[PDB]
């Protein structure tokens, strides 16, 4: 009986560190600069060493993993990084003399400043309702009295990118590869990596776009589903073909209110004055949501009934589908997806969707955005792989089920790409008694 | 970490596996090739990789044991340190269950290894050879 | 005779390196953002392990210790990280129209710009004498033709919190725990610790408040006693009770000077028109005082004259005390407290005091700061533990001796938690004979 | 650094002590678990701890003496280098008065260490070997 | 780096030169006693000499050579690794066009070094201690 040192043991325990990116390096030399790759993140290994682990069972809690707390923050900082330099949407909140276009958008007329000071700009442009209300009358954008407005620069993008978050060495990545698996509690098949696989930061409402695929069932991840303040977040296990377009041909006038202050609006569109909508083939839709039915009835009785109904009450983004698509920000109807009723037991739907150039998302009184105009009609196409659904809450038990579509919180996005993951560190230091001993 | 449910014997024949996923951080990015987050928190991480190796080399040192992965020792292992035999401990358990079980008392054992000994056995080896 | 190598030998020199903060992390979950405490600083040691070190003969230096400027850089730079992102006052040096409340206060009418730039904000507001000066008479802002100002955010408090200065493995803070401790010089009793203790950055003139207390005797510590341009600081054994009240009933009104420009400015007050002052125990100041003239009279002739006059000339901060107090920054009238005469051998007095919400504190030529209004009656309380006196220097020597109130830097307030601190590199590298040899 | 007073035949008794407050910093920060002045000072100071340890280590590593705490090696002990017995120098000085008489010529000795042993006894080493 | 253009048997006689400029920065800057570009530069390059040394000792370390700088193995050189005698090496090639002619192989010594002994005789070797 003597202690014993052993340096290397497979041991660890439950922490978390400070991640990091990992993106592979595209070239881009005609268009760089989106907000995420930003001038520089970390390149990838060529072959993805995935290491399986056996006779391993460990609890992972999706629900509790601060690394979507630590995306969250980097998401913010990252955006923030990429709204300081740019135009400071300051010499912009005047009273605009607004006539309805030849009714949603407005040509308004205005009064700016040029490149001299005295000399000021008389201008015009156009907008959308949702971006400027009346004090003919007179209209002001309605980010002026809360919020910074500061227009982003038409260099960087806002298309999501992959990000393979990883972790140093003494730390780890545990992957769970279980196909029928609740968000948390054990898992029998658990890997380890040392970074994540691709991940888009997919800044979406209610409906998510572009995300994992489940496997062989839809798998139903919910914190408490007896508690209706709790988001239930799904994954489907087959990705569908939606489609989003603005028919109409917009052109980018520029006007200078410099030194240096270079804002682009919208000038006199060409085409046809088509709103945005979207496209949902009706068949392959009622045959996802019969699935769900059938997925729904496996935390409900057997003989039940479950109903879908449009948003409550809250703001736009809560109620429409909030997304982006080439730059502008599509806010949809999505009431007319949300309206059936289902037992036990070829066309395609569209839906109105508005477009808003002041965003204001998570609700930061103080600072605010832009969208710069996007020139020539917009089209742009996705796989719906999640849904961030919401009961009703108090009402007689087991009578009739209803569910709603909800976005409480732009977390339970990366939640559905970070449930299979969990960061350890190792503990190599190990201490056996064996009957070996040292010299004198 | 292949054998890392393997039994302790068998588990034991794998300490390099160990030993390299833990210092080097600097093939996967030696630099990258400026304030941006990913930078900070590039540096802060390879920081901690290589902090990390040498607390361990730090304590395997000042316990006389900086030259070896595997050393043997004077201190005697107390029974209340768990009352096993060496086939019920290298041949049917892993080092994770082990590591539990034993996480109670090390640091007493860490304390009495850098005292009892390597400041024992070397002040008086001192006083020896020095004369 | 051999050279040897003892790695590890008790064995230091005189340096300085990078230290760094540590502080216990409270979470403050309603109020955060303290400028010093930041997002994140270092935490302390749950168990402050101080080691006594014998037969340590080392002579320390509080005038000459370069942590006091690195204190004092590191605080300006704190300060300078928590007055960019805020208002920067530029929408507000405008003419004031102001009429004399119902004199220090005004009433004044002024011409703002509202959410929007062209349609302008007839507003009023209430501030001090001190705030505006003239051009009914008009008036303007003090610093509109100096330095920039710019409000602070009113979530960043300005109360002190204890920073525990540390030093990194390879350094070491020596401690000398004499209690009569002349400032500099050879101390018999030193010690050594990781981190220094609980030291306030109380921004403060001529009177110490919250700061460390001597042993035994009121130790007097200056630089050079026969040099008056020295200024000469105290530590007292005993703390006073001083208090300080605003009972000025204020409220904080909101205009939106926007977008995103929001501006905390005081309106109506209520309650009663009752100017800042504080409060003294005549009793126990009388009773510290004797025991300053039977300290004085140790670097004096014995049979001696200590006299007591208040400050000479100078700004402001110089000649009344300068402190925080919840917010705002009071200005006393210290006159009431030095008019004594001392030779060989129950109620309080109260001092009148001023509030100015425009600090150009450190005199930075470019930048300003603006205290955002405090609501309801201010009442604070501290222990006086320094002073900073001062020669009148050029007289007769030893016929009389008379002492003012100084501050002609704030370095001098770091030094009175500094004046026993010291750190100091390892070298562990030692060679020593010895009749030992290797091999071949 | 108890012993900083001592004899340096009563202080060489603790050089384990001197070791471990030398390089691991990680227990009492390994992160603090970002442009403040605060994660910059900290940065820095973590990186000095490590920093100055391999430097001393790397003295040792090209004296021969990489895994030792006490070594004996073959360069004389020059008399200029003052002139004093066993007894008058381990058991009535401490390191620090020590340090100070020989602080003259530290880097004189430092020389031959690298060169006269360690560069000759491993060269004409090596020469041995590779036969 | 002086014996960077001497024959092989020439240059193995100044190793220490090698090793010295390779480990210690901290004497050119071990702090410069701050988000100029300077500052990070000046760091990220410490952290870099320091983390290059840190993974060949790592690898030293594995190989079971971790406290030499010259160590021999148990490895067979396969004569596919080129043709020659020790004299046609050591005393007539410079490490320089040595290191090129053996570039291609050294990933493939590099796994046989790491498996072949030091895990084949060290977990044999511990199966032997441990009995
Ligand atoms: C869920 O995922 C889907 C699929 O991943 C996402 O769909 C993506 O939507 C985004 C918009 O949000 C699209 O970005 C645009 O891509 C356009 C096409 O890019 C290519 O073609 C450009 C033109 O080249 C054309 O002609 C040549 C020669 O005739 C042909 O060979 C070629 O195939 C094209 O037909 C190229 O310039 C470009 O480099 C690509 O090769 C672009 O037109 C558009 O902007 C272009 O122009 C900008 C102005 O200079 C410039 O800044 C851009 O860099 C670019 O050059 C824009 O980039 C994606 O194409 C589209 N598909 C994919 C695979 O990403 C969907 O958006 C996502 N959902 C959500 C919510 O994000
Ligand atoms: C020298 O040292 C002395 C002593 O250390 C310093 O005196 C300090 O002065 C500062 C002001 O400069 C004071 O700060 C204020 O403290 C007030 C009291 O804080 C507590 O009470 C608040 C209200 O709770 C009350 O009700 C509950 C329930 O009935 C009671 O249990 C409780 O005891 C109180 O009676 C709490 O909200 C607060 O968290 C504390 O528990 C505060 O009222 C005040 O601001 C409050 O409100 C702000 C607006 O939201 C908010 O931002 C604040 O966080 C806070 O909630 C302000 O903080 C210190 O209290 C006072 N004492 C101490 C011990 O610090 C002296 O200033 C110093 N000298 C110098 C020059 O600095
Ligand atoms: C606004 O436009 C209308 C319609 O052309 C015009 O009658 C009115 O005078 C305008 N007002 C201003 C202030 O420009
Ligand atoms: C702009 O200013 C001119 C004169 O200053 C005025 O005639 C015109 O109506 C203004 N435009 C608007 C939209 O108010
Ligand atoms: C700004 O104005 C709009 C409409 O006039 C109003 O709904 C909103 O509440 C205002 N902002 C604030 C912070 O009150
Ligand atoms: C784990 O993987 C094995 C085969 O790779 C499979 O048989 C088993 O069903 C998996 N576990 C789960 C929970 O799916
Ligand atoms: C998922 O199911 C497993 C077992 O059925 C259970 O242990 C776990 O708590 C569940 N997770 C959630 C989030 O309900
Ligand atoms: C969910 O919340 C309800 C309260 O609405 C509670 O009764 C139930 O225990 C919760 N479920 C879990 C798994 O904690
Ligand atoms: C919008 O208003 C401007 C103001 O001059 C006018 O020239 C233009 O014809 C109007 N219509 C469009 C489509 O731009
Ligand atoms: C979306 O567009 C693509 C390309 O034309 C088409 O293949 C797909 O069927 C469309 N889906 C819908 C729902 O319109
Ligand atoms: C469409 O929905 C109806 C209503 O529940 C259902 O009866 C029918 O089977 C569904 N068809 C498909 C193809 O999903
Ligand atoms: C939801 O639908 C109801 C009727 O079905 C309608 O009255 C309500 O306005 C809709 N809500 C939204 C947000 O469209
Ligand atoms: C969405 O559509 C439903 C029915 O198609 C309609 O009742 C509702 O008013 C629409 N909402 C909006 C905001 O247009
Ligand atoms: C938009 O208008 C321009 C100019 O007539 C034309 O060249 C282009 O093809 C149009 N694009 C679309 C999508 O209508
Ligand atoms: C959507 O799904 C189809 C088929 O599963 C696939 O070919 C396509 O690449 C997917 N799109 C995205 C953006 O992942
Ligand atoms: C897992 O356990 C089984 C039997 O318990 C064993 O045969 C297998 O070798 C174990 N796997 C590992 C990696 O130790
Ligand atoms: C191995 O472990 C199991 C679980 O503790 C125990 O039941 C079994 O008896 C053990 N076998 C041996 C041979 O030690
Ligand atoms: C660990 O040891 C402490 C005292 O040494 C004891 O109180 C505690 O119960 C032990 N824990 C376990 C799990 O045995
Ligand atoms: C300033 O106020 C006085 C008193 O009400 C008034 O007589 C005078 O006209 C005002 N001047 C301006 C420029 O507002
Ligand atoms: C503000 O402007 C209006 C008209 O522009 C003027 O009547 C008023 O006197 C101004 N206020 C002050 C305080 O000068
Ligand atoms: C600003 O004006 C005040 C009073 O008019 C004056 O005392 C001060 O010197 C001026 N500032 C400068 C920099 O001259
Ligand atoms: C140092 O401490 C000792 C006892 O701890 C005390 O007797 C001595 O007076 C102290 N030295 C000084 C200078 O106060
Ligand atoms: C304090 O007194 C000591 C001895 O009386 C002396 O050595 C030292 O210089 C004095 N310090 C100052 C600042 O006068
Ligand atoms: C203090 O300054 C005076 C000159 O005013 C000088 O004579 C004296 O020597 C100084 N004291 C010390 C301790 O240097
Ligand atoms: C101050 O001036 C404003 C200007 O409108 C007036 O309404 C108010 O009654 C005056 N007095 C106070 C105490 O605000
Ligand atoms: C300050 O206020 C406290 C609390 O009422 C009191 O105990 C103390 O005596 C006061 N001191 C003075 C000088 O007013
Ligand atoms: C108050 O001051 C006077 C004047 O020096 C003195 O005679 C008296 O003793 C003092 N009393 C106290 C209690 O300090
Ligand atoms: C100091 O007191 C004298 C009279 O005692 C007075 O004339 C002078 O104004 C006072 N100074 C200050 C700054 O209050
Ligand atoms: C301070 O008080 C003294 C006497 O109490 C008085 O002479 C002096 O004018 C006062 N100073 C101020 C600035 O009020
Ligand atoms: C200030 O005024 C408000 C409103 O009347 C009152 O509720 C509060 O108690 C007052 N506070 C003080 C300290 O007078
Ligand atoms: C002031 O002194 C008293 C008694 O010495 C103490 O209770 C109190 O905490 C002190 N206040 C501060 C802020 O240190
Ligand atoms: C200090 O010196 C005394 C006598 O000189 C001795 O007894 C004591 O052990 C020494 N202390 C240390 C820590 O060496
Ligand atoms: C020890 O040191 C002191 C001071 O140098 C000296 O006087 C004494 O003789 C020495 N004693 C011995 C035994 O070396
Ligand atoms: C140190 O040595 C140099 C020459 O090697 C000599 O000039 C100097 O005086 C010596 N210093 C001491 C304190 O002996
Ligand atoms: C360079 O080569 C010449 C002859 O080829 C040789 O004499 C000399 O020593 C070489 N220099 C070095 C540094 O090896
Ligand atoms: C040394 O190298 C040269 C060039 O490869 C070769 O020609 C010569 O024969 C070699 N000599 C010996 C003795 O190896
Ligand atoms: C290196 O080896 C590869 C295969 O091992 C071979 O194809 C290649 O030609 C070799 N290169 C040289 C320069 O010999």
């Amino acid at each position: 009986l003597w202690v014993t040192v052993y340096y290397g043991v497979p041991v660890w325990k439950d922490a978390v560190t400070t991640l990091f990116c990992a993106s592979d390096a595209k070239a881009y030399s005609t268009e760089v600069h989106n907000v995420w790759a930003t001038h520089a993140c970390v390149p990838t290994d060529p072959n993805p060493q995935e290491m399986p682990l056996e006779n391993v069972t460990e609890n992972f809690n999706v629900w509790k993993n601060d690394m979507v707390e630590q995306m969250h923050e980097d998401i913010i900082n990252l955006w923030d990084q990429s709204l300081k330099p740019c135009v400071k949407l300051t010499p912009l909140c005047v009273t605009l003399n607004c006539s309805n276009f030849s009714g949603e958008i407005k040509n308004c007329s205005f009064n700016v400043t040029t490149g001299l000071k005295d000399k000021k700009q008389k201008m015009d442009a156009l907008f959308h309702r949702r971006d400027v209300v009346q004090i003919n009358s007179y209209y002001m954008l309605i980010s002026c009295n809360t919020s910074t407005m500061a227009q982003a620069c038409p260099k960087i993008t806002f298309e999501p990118i992959p990000i393979h978050y990883c972790a140093p060495a003494g730390f780890a990545i545990l992957k769970c590869k279980d196909k029928g698996f609740n968000g948390t509690g054990s898992c029998k098949n658990v890997s380890t990596v040392q970074c994540t696989h691709g991940i888009k930061p997919v800044v979406t409402t209610q409906l998510l776009l572009n995300g994992s695929t489940a496997e062989e069932e839809i798998v139903i991840r919910s914190e408490n589903i007896t508690d209706n303040a709790r988001t239930i977040i799904v994954q489907l296990t087959k990705p569908i073909n939606i489609n989003c377009t603005r028919p109409g041909n917009n052109t980018r006038k520029s006007v200078r209110i410099g030194p240096g202050q270079t804002f682009y609006a919208t000038g006199a569109i060409i085409g046809n004055i088509r709103q945005a909508h979207c496209n949902v083939s009706k068949t392959e839709w009622n045959d996802t949501l019969r699935q769900v039915a059938e997925q729904l009835s496996k935390h409900f009785p057997n003989a039940t009934t479950i109903t879908f109904a449009n948003a409550s009450g809250g703001d736009l983004e809560i109620t429409t589908h909030s997304f982006n698509c080439g730059g502008e920000f599509f806010y949809c109807n999505t009431s007319k997806l949300f309206s059936s009723t289902w037992d036990n037991s070829n066309e395609t739907i569209t839906l109105q969707c508005k477009i808003k150039q002041i965003i204001n998302m998570w609700q930061q009184v103080g600072r605010a955005m832009y969208a710069p105009p996007i020139q020539g009609e917009i089209r742009c196409e996705s796989n719906i792989t999640g849904l961030l659904l919401t009961r009703d809450g108090g009402a007689n038990s087991s009578t009739n089920e209803t569910f709603r579509p909800g976005g409480g919180d732009m977390r339970d996005n990366w939640r559905s790409e970070l449930y299979k993951y969990k960061v350890v560190k190792i503990e190599p230091l190990g201490v056996a008694p064996t009957r070996c001993k040292r010299r004198v | 970490l292949g054998a890392a449910g393997s039994t302790m014997g068998a588990a034991s024949i794998t300490l390099t596996v160990q030993a390299r996923q833990l210092l080097s951080g600097i093939v996967q990015q030696q630099s990258n090739l400026r304030l941006t987050v990913w930078g900070i928190k590039q540096l802060q991480a390879r920081v901690l990789a290589l902090e990390r190796y040498l607390k361990d080399q730090q304590l395997l040192g000042i316990w006389g044991c900086s030259g070896k992965l595997i050393c043997c020792t004077n201190v005697l292992w107390n029974t209340t340190w768990s009352n096993k035999t060496y086939n019920d401990i290298w041949d049917n358990m892993t080092w994770l269950q082990w590591d539990k079980e034993i996480s109670n008392y090390t640091d007493i054992i860490y304390g009495l290894i850098e005292e009892s000994q390597i400041q024992q056995e070397k002040n008086e080896q001192d006083l020896l050879a020095l004369d």
